């Protein structure tokens, strides 16, 4: 029994130590099943202890898994080695300040995903009166976009967002758009506000990397654009507000 | 970190404009360059159908006054908005920017309505 | 060490840790709590779940029916008088999850739609399509924002908890991109750490799950009650483990032997069924227990089909077809495609029976409350006497919003009538928590951890498997004493501050360890076979009620040892037969 | 003192070169140069074609130069770059549910397409034929 090798490159960083990050390589066997996940792994248990990376789920669920595999946004959960037969560099989730080498600090991310207030709002319905009533229709309206397990890969994808840090993002305008358009949601004066913003949709200029690379096919960039259409529509009948 | 009350973006006007001017320039302007940019000046065309005297025909009547106006302004509208945020993606400082591409915009827009209206 | 005030403080960040965030939230708008995590609270292994959560809706249903099923498949090992309050407050918990915006599946006249789950004869698990466990936690997580009152620490693991003359009165906790040690102070605490299947070397589970919170409980004298009953999932994927739900089979697919034929008719489970019309009961529909035997018995013979990856059956779905699969089994496709390079519509899945859920957990009475006052328990972690020797599928999720509900509640009223405790002893308590922090970082011996984890689930994996014998049930127990032992020669090569993993996975392997050796002993103690548990010597392959009806109770002491004791069960209005 | 000190990357003015797909996207907002420039030469038309019969004829002798012919055929290329992408994402800006479904832009980018299509004939209709 003999199993092939691989040559991994991985962008390694101790602050501690380390100015700036620097490459470090490791022969890593590997078969058709193996996941870029098992390799840093498998790195770890034998080759360096002092790796350290995000994961729990190994079945890209949970979305700790963010980084990038030659330049791509990738969760380390679901990249195969196999694919990568010519040669594979491992760096850091993108537009992410590195905290220690796989490992990005996110607090942008769940900070905007909590300005827009994503919960039932206003809605004066009891436990003892039964559910409310919607329709598989009525549904239907913000299924797609409540998908979304944070990974994070989609601002590491857009420009923008690499641009201007202050941008609230793909994800979290993604999330506003998913209860605004809920059947079950009178809140929808509540989250306008970053909407209309600058720093809300009216920073994305349609690009659409960012639905390219969900791995949960949220496709976020359709969510934006409805929204610019929304926030075109409070711009007007603001205009005509003086009431 | 994230301001509690944020200004509202004065964007959804431009939007607007260049969401229209976009639609019209996808539509028709393909047409457009074909006959003023290939078939009037290398003359393939049948007879007396694009002279100076047909043209100015087409031009004065109202119909044409009103096609020519769109046919120039809205296509303006929707490309100098483009720059002026390509300008923003090629990290190039443009001083007062937004003022400037728009301001270039009102003033051919005033230029063609001018023009539209005879001289 | 930086110290914080909190009127109580919850462990996980899991479904029910969540939810008794929640609850305490709204029974005390002025409280100060205090939301611990490892993980950000979205990244939980409640995230992975997929099939429902039970609870009564339809008219010709009935409470009792429900509490029947479940008492029934636990195999009478049920706190009766608990298996009561909870199936009573399903549909309440249920209903409130889809106040709050929980997308659940509907019919088309706009209410809620049911589904079959986990042998209940009356469907009444409600499903948010195949997303369930993912659609529960974001639910749960993004409505507790909307509270003040939750302070969260993200990614912080605690070390241990704060006792003394028999109360809690706080815990410690490492901030882990700081690498820096902190003190919360609370007059109640709510462990919510979820289920030690990682233990074993092939499961269903998240590399979170390492049975930390019970490794606590331990430590402190407190019992972990029935830790020899460990479920496995009759369908997971070689090698990984990963999870295929009861949804595949719930839409009439099927298991095969390497000669292609349904293997399921031979072990009582026949007649066959025609492939489009599956039956309950039957077949592919048959019981957790019975499905994964069967598996074990067509091992023996040489009829499994042999990978690289393991012995493996088919499960065929490609006799299915594309539109049937898109509309409830989407995410299963995907996963298949991917991981083992199969396609449900062309080729057979490799599936095989897989380490998935921890019955046993922390002691608790009626209120989740341990013998420790102020200290509670709630869901995976815990064992609140509910599941007995046997878990129903889809009561856990239920579980979680039930009695996270009644945990945050009564950890508050405990919180207000605790008192105070002595100053000098508890600070006393937390500086011999530092201490002992210091001393697992200058051990010194040349032992790779990772080696002593993959030695523990091999021993795990063919100690308890479906079928238990005192021969390897023993070799197991020898084997994690051994490595007891060698634990105290691990050298942790990494002194990094910044998120230092090295440091936390052999803490994790720590708690794993106790854990495995309370599952081993009580496994071999109970010289019958009773739900999950099942023993293949002379005199143990009946479930014994004249002297095994009892629930088993595992005590870690100061000198290392697993004692035992028992204590017996509740029976309200359901004689045991 | 904390021990951790964040690391920032930085953005360079040639990102977008790095990937193919940037690349694209650069190119499509690209168009609104020829864009700009065709609006642009219409206004010298309609003035030329105010200023009398001589001053049109001067300026058709410099759309006859090589040069204009030869950038105003990239100007057509240009515009019908527009055109594909142009109805590619606007469908994307409407949420619209038939039955129980979400219904996708396929049927959408179809019409644009046919709207072109008849447009343009009934315009190089009545421009050429009379
Ligand atoms: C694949 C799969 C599918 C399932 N499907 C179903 C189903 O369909 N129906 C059903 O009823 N049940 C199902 N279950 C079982 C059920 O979902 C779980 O038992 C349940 O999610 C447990 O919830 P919990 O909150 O107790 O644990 P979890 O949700 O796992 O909570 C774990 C939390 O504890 C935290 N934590 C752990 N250790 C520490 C520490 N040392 N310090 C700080 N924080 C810590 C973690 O950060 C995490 O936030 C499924 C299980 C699996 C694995
Ligand atoms: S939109 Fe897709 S990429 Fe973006 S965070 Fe959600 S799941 Fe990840
Ligand atoms: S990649 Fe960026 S630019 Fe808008 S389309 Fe997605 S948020
Ligand atoms: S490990 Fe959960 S998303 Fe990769």
């Amino acid at each position: 029994a003999e199993m092939k090798n691989l040559k991994i490159e991985v962008v390694r960083y101790n602050p501690e130590v380390d100015t700036a990050p620097h490459s470090a390589f490791y022969e890593v066997p590997y078969d058709a099943t193996t996941s870029l996940l098992d390799a840093l792994g498998y790195i770890k248990d034998n080759l360096a202890p002092d790796l350290s990376y995000r994961w729990s789920c190994r079945m890209a669920i949970c979305g700790s898994c963010g980084m990038m595999v030659n330049n791509v946004p990738k969760l380390a959960c679901k990249t195969f080695l196999r694919d990568y037969t010519d040669g594979m560099k491992v760096e850091a989730l993108a537009n992410f300040p590195i905290e220690r080498d796989l490992v990005v600090d996110m607090t942008h991310f769940i900070e905007s995903l909590e300005a827009i207030k994503p919960y039932i709002i206003g809605n004066s319905r009891t436990a003892d009166q039964g559910t409310n009533i919607q329709t598989p229709a009525q549904m239907a309206k913000y299924h797609q976009f409540s998908g979304c397990i944070n990974c994070g890969l989609c601002y590491a994808a857009c420009p923008q967002f690499g641009l201007n840090p202050e941008f609230i993002g793909p994800a979290a305008i993604t999330l506003a758009h998913r209860y605004n358009e809920d059947s079950r949601d009178h809140g929808k004066k509540e989250r306008m506000a970053q909407l209309n913003s600058q720093n809300g949709v009216w920073s994305c200029t349609f690009v659409g990397y960012c639905s390219e690379v969900c791995p949960k096919h949220v496709d976020p960039a359709a969510a934006i654009q409805q929204g610019k259409v929304e926030s075109s529509k409070d711009f007007l009948i603001a205009t005509l507000k003086p009431r | 970190m994230i301001n509690p009350n944020p200004k509202r973006s004065d964007e959804p006007v431009f939007w607007g404009l260049f969401g229209a001017g976009g639609m019209w320039s996808a539509i028709i302007a393909p047409v457009m360059i074909l006959l003023v940019g290939i078939l009037l000046p290398l003359g393939l065309f049948p007879g007396d159908a694009l002279s100076y005297e047909r043209v100015l025909a087409f031009a004065q009547s109202f119909i044409g006054r009103v096609f020519l106006f769109l046919m120039i302004v809205l296509p303006l509208w929707c490309g100098l908005h483009r720059m002026h945020h390509a300008m923003h993606d090629l990290k190039i400082h443009v001083p007062a920017g937004k003022w400037v591409f728009y301001g270039l915009a009102a003033i051919l827009t005033v230029v063609t309505l001018i023009g539209v209206v005879t001289i | 060490m930086q110290t914080f005030q909190a009127d109580l403080a919850i462990v996980g960040a899991g479904g029910a840790g969540l939810r008794a965030a929640i609850a305490a939230a709204q029974a005390n708008p002025n409280a100060k709590i205090a939301l611990i995590s490892k993980v950000y609270p979205m990244r939980s292994h409640t995230v992975a779940a997929e099939g429902g959560s039970a609870a009564v809706a339809q008219d010709h249903d009935s409470f009792e029916y429900h509490f029947h099923d479940t008492v029934a498949g636990g195999d009478w090992l049920c706190e009766q008088d608990v298996v009561d309050y909870f199936v009573h407050h399903c549909p309440t918990e249920m209903t409130q999850l889809e106040l709050w915006g929980c997308p659940w599946s509907r019919r088309p006249d706009g209410s809620v739609n049911v589904r079959r789950f986990g042998g209940m004869k009356i469907e009444r698990t409600w499903f948010a399509a195949d997303k369930t466990g993912f659609h529960m936690l974001h639910t749960l997580f993004q409505t507790s924002l909307q509270f003040p009152q939750i302070q969260r620490f993200d990614e912080h693991f605690v070390l241990d908890i704060l006792v003394d003359d028999g109360h809690v009165r706080g815990l410690v906790a490492m901030n882990m991109m700081e690498g820096t040690l902190v003190q919360i102070r609370a007059n109640a605490v709510v462990m919510a750490t979820g289920g030690a299947g990682r233990v074993y070397r092939y499961n269903t589970n998240g590399g979170i799950v390492t049975g930390d919170g019970m490794g606590m409980a331990l430590s402190h004298g407190v019992p972990l009650r029935d830790m020899e009953f460990v479920q496995y999932h009759p369908t997971g994927l070689p090698g990984s483990g990963i999870l295929m739900t009861e949804g595949c089979r719930g839409e009439g697919g099927i298991l095969v032997n390497k000669n292609g034929y349904r293997y399921l008719q031979d072990y009582g489970m026949g007649p066959e069924t025609p492939l489009g019309e599956p039956k309950n009961k039957y077949m592919e529909l048959g019981p957790r227990d019975k499905v994964s035997q069967a598996f074990w018995h067509e091992w023996r013979k040489g009829n499994t089909i042999s990978t690289p990856r393991g012995d493996v059956v088919y499960l065929d779905l490609r006799h299915l077809g594309e539109k049937k699969l898109h509309e409830r089994l989407p995410f299963i496709c995907e996963l298949a495609k991917a991981y083992v390079g199969v396609d449900p519509v062309k080729e057979p899945i490799p599936v095989r029976p897989t380490a998935h859920y921890t019955m046993g957990g922390i002691e608790t009475d009626q209120n989740c409350e341990t013998r420790i006052k102020g200290l509670f328990a709630v869901g995976e972690c815990s064992s609140v006497g509910l599941h007995g020797a046997n878990r129903l599928g889809s009561n856990s999720l239920a579980e979680l919003v039930v009695f996270g509900r009644l945990a945050g509640e009564q950890a508050t009223e405990r919180a207000a009538t605790a008192g105070n405790g002595n100053e000098a002893a508890i600070e006393a308590q937390a500086a011999g928590v530092e201490q002992r922090l210091k001393d697992l970082v200058n051990q010194d011996g040349g032992e790779n951890w990772a080696k002593i984890r993959d030695e523990m689930g091999l021993a795990m994996e063919e100690g308890c498997g479906i079928y238990r014998t005192p021969e390897l049930m023993q070799k197991t127990i020898d084997k994690l004493a051994e490595l007891q032992e060698r634990f105290k020669r691990v050298r942790i090569t990494d002194t990094s501050s910044v998120f230092n993993t090295d440091l936390l996975y052999t803490i994790e392997l720590g708690h794993g360890l106790n854990v495995a050796e309370c599952m081993a002993h009580s496994a071999m103690a109970r010289k019958e076979s009773r739900g999950a548990h099942q023993r293949l010597d002379e005199g143990c392959t009946e479930r014994d009620d004249v002297n095994f009806l009892k629930h088993t109770l595992a005590f870690r002491d100061a000198d290392g040892t697993t004692r035992l004791e028992y204590s017996d069960v509740k029976i309200t209005t359901l004689p045991p037969a | 003192t904390t021990k951790r000190k964040p690391y920032v990357r930085p953005m360079t003015s040639t990102w977008w070169k790095k990937l193919p797909f940037y690349r694209f996207y650069m190119l499509r907002e690209g168009t609104a140069v020829p864009a700009v420039w065709f609006s642009i030469e219409l206004i010298f038309g309609l003035f030329a074609l105010k200023n009398g019969p001589e001053a049109w004829a001067g300026f058709v002798d410099f759309l006859q130069n090589p040069v204009i012919v030869i950038i105003n055929l990239i100007t057509l290329a240009a515009a019908l770059l527009h055109t594909k992408t142009w109805f590619e994402l606007a469908p994307k800006a409407a949420n619209i549910i038939v039955k129980d479904e979400k219904m996708g832009p396929e049927p959408i980018i179809k019409s644009l397409w046919a709207v072109t299509v008849v447009a343009t004939i009934v315009i190089l209709f009545v421009a050429l034929y009379w």
